[PDB]
């Protein structure tokens, strides 16, 4: 009986506010328990055994390349670092439940994405030491990365700007009929920022095949969600935009590939958003765990034990040490391509500045450190 | 030499250039503000109906969010053709344009770029715009690495300028110079054509100073050098600048070392205002050339004013009188 | 049982995502009918005769400045205008609940709340005009009105960045032990900025005594709500960021200052944000009506008639030409006031450019209209 | 001169500058991402223990909300000081700096301002920090007339430029050089002191050449001065800039003037940087003194490398060798 074009909804004719459930909110979806053991069998994805080994191996493995590069950080060896620690589940819980071709943009707390997609031990490293193997050419900080094969979009500091990025490309994808999804993910703190707002609207209002994932893990540095939000965290948020959204144990292998394999299903067919915040807890900034829950439903279905968990400790140890010891022995690039791809093209002004820098050098280039650049 | 031509106002020029792109270029998209109906300008009249609501159509009412999602279409390979709907409100995506879009194509190595985006706004003054309706940007970009900046003077440049920017392998920002939207039509061809990016045109050729400038202000410096040659007998170059970076510096300092004297003038506020890159350049090039300092006459360093703008505005007058005192200097 | 630092929730074993309620939205508050009959007696304020005389004689006024104003810039007498139509319930309703000195930031369609709070005629016409009345100096386009003796805001063309400003702005209210409340008004539109985001979560986490004011008319310039949005108009976003919220029907005077009360007493008393959204219609954008129903009503309670209603449009209209002619016949301030307020004081360099300025209009200044320009 | 100092580095300058503004401004509030703990660089060390948890607290991570609430705040008459954590994080409130702060006070014709908003910012080179750790975005801001930007060389400099700022009567940025934080310590007095905005320093009296720069390029034109005395036998006059608009015009045309060279130096690219600004100036002021060009050595056109640094740096061998040419010119 309203008639107003803004929204769809009856007269009340008395005065109540809504009021906002924080208290008891979305829940949080959870397949197994801290123990490893499935709750409910109706939500068991029954996962084939070389798939749910190969969760584990890259989680496992991602763990053993964080160790040794935060030690290298602490050594200067390389300039920064910051480790995956809590969040391999979320990581490659979800990265298994896409299809190697989507597309996924990021925050920089998912290594295990690329992990999972068999990114090499060599390229992580080449990024974090900037040398010669670095596709990147050595210009980001560490921890920065990206991978055009394996879609996956470079890595950039500013928060949140991402997100609306990601909606273009889906609705670009939409309209290739690419019958792929976007993937999306960033922390709650970055959730805070206007381009939030912006991709989720975006997203909804135009449609687009688009998983939001909100990896909440109750800091932003140093500040707590009490000081990030009042509402019910990141998924109540969903709705009011119009964007379907789920809660899960971001501890829970099982519960974030379910999420995510639904999600995905149903945002390439309905070409609609969908929002799943993932709980966890930030172990680590910068310079109940999945990865145990895991261990512990292996050692049930019979497919781990302690001869195989010491063999791979060693096995991905000796991998990881080879791609360490390889990427410290590689020079860094040619200081030339410090100004290659500001444009597609270099400007003939900025090529007098390289001509300029090349002149320099040949009188001044002691004093530079020209010892391990290439050339 | 361009095959058909009509007349074309410069809305109508706009038109044409986003016509021509989505026929010839099938991921070719047109988002922003009101743009479905024709936008507030009239710039996509009829392009909706053309070419299907999935290839023109409004967005929500924020512009960090245009860009951003600009961006994102433009990483997968297609043509993103997004409007700000005044460039006083290209503010809120400053951070999507410097801090992503110009240095996407670099920070990755080259392994994602954004080169089919192009931004397009109405730009500059209105006779009543005031504050926010009014504005020249163009200086707070030039500052930012990875972007082109381009500024036409008329309906056959805008045309030409613009369909270059969708076509240039890099993030472009074009200005429109509303005051021109629906100011004298010139003819235009019908079919697509292109005009270089980073190339000034000499649009009359002199030999006692350099005139320079860019959007509606060419027609400003135009009219003051016949002023000049009239009252004065003073010969003029004059010179639009049309992109603002990167810029021609060759064809302006091989235009001072001919004449001596160089001028610049824009709406824009002085401080920080593009003609201080200008004549910065030009003083370290031609040093030995320069007969009298180089002048900028541009807006004061104030916001633009509502009631107050013939006062502000660069105008002939107070360009003619600039350049009368550089001829006496 | 979940631990989670983010989110206070119990675990789900089943998955489910959360679905938005938009087809039966939040519904919309009505204290009259199309008839001005009161709907449920236990909701009316009861305001006495005189001030809601003055809730009506303000709107009416409003309308009749608004034709006059339109028709002056359908001529080019002032450069641009914009009109009140519609609007005039949620403006003069809300007002009429707020504290006299509660600080009001606006979007630039509530001309009514400084109607109501009696600002004077000859003001909106300076302002227009950019007279020397003008306490702005004649800088910003028309109809951007401010007043620092009646707490309102200068109005700014840029959307939505009022918002934020109002939430710090309540914040030092709160510090200073005001007993005051900020109102912040914006269109359905403007809420799709970042600013909003940036706004409404300030608002809730910083905990800060203001009415955020929704109107929503379902356009946007060309672009109806269809295209802004596809959750459940603005209210369904307040609880998502822990505010509380209602819908009215801004048609309805009596509803709008019911809600606008309510929010204000409790905001001032509770230290937390509350979200208004009243729903209209855009009758007029640039260069069931609320008017007729409180007519209606008025003719009910015998506290107008048609001789009144007469007399009225015929004051009225006297007073707003007496305000017109002086606009008009006043001149321009000095040029020189381009300068000042930059700073607070004009630096050398700025004193600079005004001196040269004050040479040019001596030597060029036949080619200017300083014909109506004071000095 | 200015009683009782302690050893402080410029984190800790800028800490006792809070500190001593919460002291003796009991409307005066910090606030920004994290700095209730005591921020990523320590500048806020103790204040909330202090001073209140309403006084200094933290906000959620959205800067254009950030300082959307600070202008706000100032609205009300309050003190606001907001931090942006990094500088390069700064542009998503552009728009509320650019099209808000800045011109407050003149579009209200004085009846309402945010004349007591500071915001203060980590800023500049850092050794590794790459394009999102290392920026100095001084000339984004220079071409907005409304606000001040200020930027200072030491500890003592820095406690007295900030307050200056916080008590100044317009928006302010103040851009705190980050890789100064924890260097070398300074005597700074304990009770609060101001150094004049809009006024350059000069730090060495010289008769050859007149060398401008300003935070951490400061120390490297010093060290240039030094070398160039050794090596050339030629005297430099260093001059910190201190406050980059509105800036100190007649403090550098007086040494102009008397030296006839002039070489400024900004970490910030060249192509639109502020040196831009103060070479186009200098030249209108100081034409018929100058026995050279003036000559700007900033960063490259590029974004900022990771792990390029000491190649894009305009360093002490780059200013060298461009100081040696302009003396042979
Ligand atoms: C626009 C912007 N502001 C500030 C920062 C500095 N910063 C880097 S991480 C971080 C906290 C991010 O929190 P969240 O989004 O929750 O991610 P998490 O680190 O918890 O995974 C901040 C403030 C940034 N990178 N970008
Ligand atoms: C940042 C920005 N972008 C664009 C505009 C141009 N604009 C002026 S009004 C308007 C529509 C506003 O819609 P809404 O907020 O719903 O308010 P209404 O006009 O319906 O009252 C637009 C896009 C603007 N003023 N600011
Ligand atoms: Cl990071
Ligand atoms: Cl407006
Ligand atoms: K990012
Ligand atoms: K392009
Ligand atoms: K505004
Ligand atoms: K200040
Ligand atoms: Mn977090
Ligand atoms: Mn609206």
């Amino acid at each position: 009986k309203p008639q107003f074009p803004g929204a769809s909804a009856e007269f009340i004719d008395k005065l109540e506010f809504i009021q906002p459930n924080v208290i008891s909110g979305i829940p949080i979806y959870r397949v197994m328990d801290r123990q490893g053991q499935i709750i409910n069998p109706s939500e068991d994805p029954h996962l084939p055994k070389e798939k749910v080994l190969k969760l584990y191996k890259s989680m496992t493995l991602l763990n053993t390349m964080d160790r040794i590069l935060y030690e290298s950080q602490r050594q200067g060896r390389i300039s920064f670092y910051m480790t995956n620690y809590g969040e391999e589940g979320t990581h490659v819980g979800s990265a298994a439940a896409l299809d190697n071709t989507d597309l996924v943009f990021g925050a920089a707390r998912e290594a295990g994405v690329l992990m999972y997609r068999d990114y090499p031990l060599e390229l992580f490293m080449a990024q974090c030491y900037g040398n010669i193997s670095d596709l990147g050419k050595g210009r980001q900080m560490p921890v920065h990365y990206g991978c055009k094969e394996r879609h996956f979009v470079t890595i950039s500091s500013p928060l949140a700007t991402q997100i609306p990025q990601a909606v273009g490309a889906a609705y670009a994808a939409k309209r290739a009929n690419a019958n792929r999804v976007v993937i999306c993910y960033f922390g709650e703190g970055a959730a805070s920022e206007g381009d939030a707002h912006a991709g989720f609207n975006f997203a909804a209002t135009l449609e687009c095949p688009i998983i939001f994932f909100c990896r909440n893990n109750g800091y932003a540095i140093s500040t707590p969600t009490s000081e990030q939000y009042r509402g019910d965290g990141i998924a109540a948020r969903g709705p009011g935009y119009g964007i379907m959204s789920i809660r899960v144990d971001g501890n829970d292998v099982f519960a974030v590939y379910n999420a995510t394999k639904e999600a995905r299903r149903r945002a390439v067919a309905e070409n609609q958003p969908f929002l799943i915040e993932a709980m966890t807890y930030r172990i680590g900034h910068s310079t109940d765990h999945p990865i145990s829950r895991l261990r512990h439903y292996l050692l049930s279905q019979g497919w781990w034990d302690e001869e195989q968990e010491k063999a791979w400790r060693k096995q991905s140890r000796r991998k990881v040490m080879e791609a360490f010891e390889q990427a410290e022995r590689k020079p860094k690039p040619n200081p030339n391509l410090l100004f290659s791809d500001v444009y597609q093209e270099m400007p003939a002004q900025l090529r007098k500045q390289q001509e300029s820098l090349a002149r320099h050098l040949q009188t001044y280039g002691e004093h530079y450190p020209l010892d391990h650049f290439d050339k | 030499e361009y095959g058909q031509t009509q007349k074309m106002n410069l809305f109508q020029s706009v038109t044409s250039a986003l016509d021509n792109s989505l026929a010839k270029d099938p991921t070719a998209v047109i988002f922003g503000e009101d743009v479905a109906f024709g936008g507030v300008f009239r710039c996509t009249v009829g392009l909706r109906d053309k070419y299907g609501k999935d290839r023109v159509f409004n967005t929500p009412l924020c512009e960090q969010g245009i860009v951003g999602f600009g961006i994102g279409i433009a990483v997968t390979g297609a043509t993103a053709i997004a409007e700000i709907q005044f460039a006083d409100y290209i503010f809120p995506a400053f951070d999507q344009i410097v801090n992503e879009a110009a240095k996407y194509r670099y920070r990755s190595g080259d392994l994602f770029n954004c080169g089919s985006l192009t931004i397009r706004s109405p730009w500059g003054c209105v006779g009543h715009g005031a504050l926010y309706h009014s504005q020249s940007p163009e200086a707070f970009f030039a500052h930012c690495p990875g972007i082109k900046v381009v500024i036409p003077r008329s309906p056959f440049q805008a045309k030409g300028l613009l369909l270059s920017c969708i076509e240039d392998k890099n993030p472009c920002i074009f200005f429109e110079p509303k005051i021109l939207y629906r100011a004298a039509a010139e003819e235009v061809p019908i079919e697509p054509y292109n005009i270089p990016l980073s190339q000034a045109e000499v649009i009359q050729e002199g030999s006692d100073v350099t005139l320079v400038a860019w959007g509606t202000q060419v027609h400003v410096i135009r009219e003051v050098a016949s002023m000049a040659k009239e009252k004065l007998g003073v010969s003029c170059e004059v010179i639009d600048l049309r992109t603002i970076i990167p810029w021609d510096v060759d064809t302006i300092c091989k235009s001072v070392i001919k004449t001596g004297r160089l001028l610049i003038s824009h709406e824009a506020p002085l401080t920080g205002g593009f003609a201080s890159e200008i004549s910065s350049t030009v003083q370290e090039e031609c040093f030995l050339n320069l007969e009298a300092p180089i002048s900028r006459v541009c807006g004061y360093d104030t916001p633009f004013p509502h009631i107050f703008e013939p006062f502000y505005i660069p105008d002939k007058w107070k360009c003619y009188d600039a350049l009368r005192k550089m001829i006496n200097y």
